[PDB]
């Protein structure tokens, strides 16, 4: 599906709600605790990324293929929110537009 | 210089030859495809050299598949820096393979 292949791939993370129970009746029982309080929890992640880059140096005379922002007028602007409030993406946008000798 | 059909060659001293060495392969490589203009086998034979050309992406249109594509890429040999030599001085280079495995 493209990609980097890893030996050693980041590692998963892996979350839970702490179960509590509900009020354990007076006399003792062995069996299982079925019933629970429910809840749930939020908050924020955060992702830090540092990339690697190749810098490109090519000595061809004339200008190159390069990825442009729809030149059209639009009812909506391209990878912009609607009236609605829902994003919308355009364009899958591939990598591979700078030309290199073969 | 030629005068009716009777070529007169002369010797012009203030004239330069540009060369110069592609060590970062920025140009189209010709070189390893097997074509002739190499040094001749035998080493009191005098040859000419090879001219040198490229030739990049075609496309389809019409009836024709020979249009240019846009990446067609046009490369100007002048934009390289080149050592430009009269007849008194002269070049070189050294380079240095990286290891492969003995044939
Ligand atoms: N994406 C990726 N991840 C890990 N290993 C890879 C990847 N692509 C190629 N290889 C392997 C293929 C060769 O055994 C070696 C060197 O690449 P060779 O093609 O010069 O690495």
């Amino acid at each position: 599906m493209g990609g980097f292949g890893l030996k050693n791939p980041p590692p998963q993370i892996l979350i839970k709600n702490t179960p509590v129970p509900a009020d354990p009746p007076t006399q003792f029982s062995s069996q299982k605790i079925n019933s629970f309080i429910t809840q749930y929890s939020t908050g924020q992640m955060t992702v830090e990324i540092e990339w690697e880059l190749r810098k490109e140096n090519s000595k061809r005379w004339n200008p190159e293929i390069q990825y442009t922002a729809n030149f059209n007028n639009s009812a909506n602007a391209q990878f912009s929110v609607n009236n609605n409030g829902l994003y919308i993406e355009d364009r899958t946008i591939g990598t591979r537009y700078l030309t290199h000798t073969l | 210089t030629t005068t009716d059909g009777t070529k007169t060659i002369a010797n012009n001293l203030t004239s330069t030859v540009q060369v110069f060495a592609d060590t970062e392969h920025q140009l189209p490589y010709i070189l390893g495809s097997a074509h002739e203009g190499c040094m001749p086998p035998f080493p009191a034979d005098v040859f000419m050299l090879p001219q040198y050309g490229y030739l990049t992406l075609n496309g389809p249109g019409s009836n024709n598949n020979n249009l240019s594509t846009p990446s067609s890429a046009f490369y100007c040999l002048e934009y390289f820096p080149s050592q430009m030599l009269r007849t008194g001085n002269n070049f070189v280079f050294t380079y240095e393979f990286e290891k492969v495995p003995f044939h």
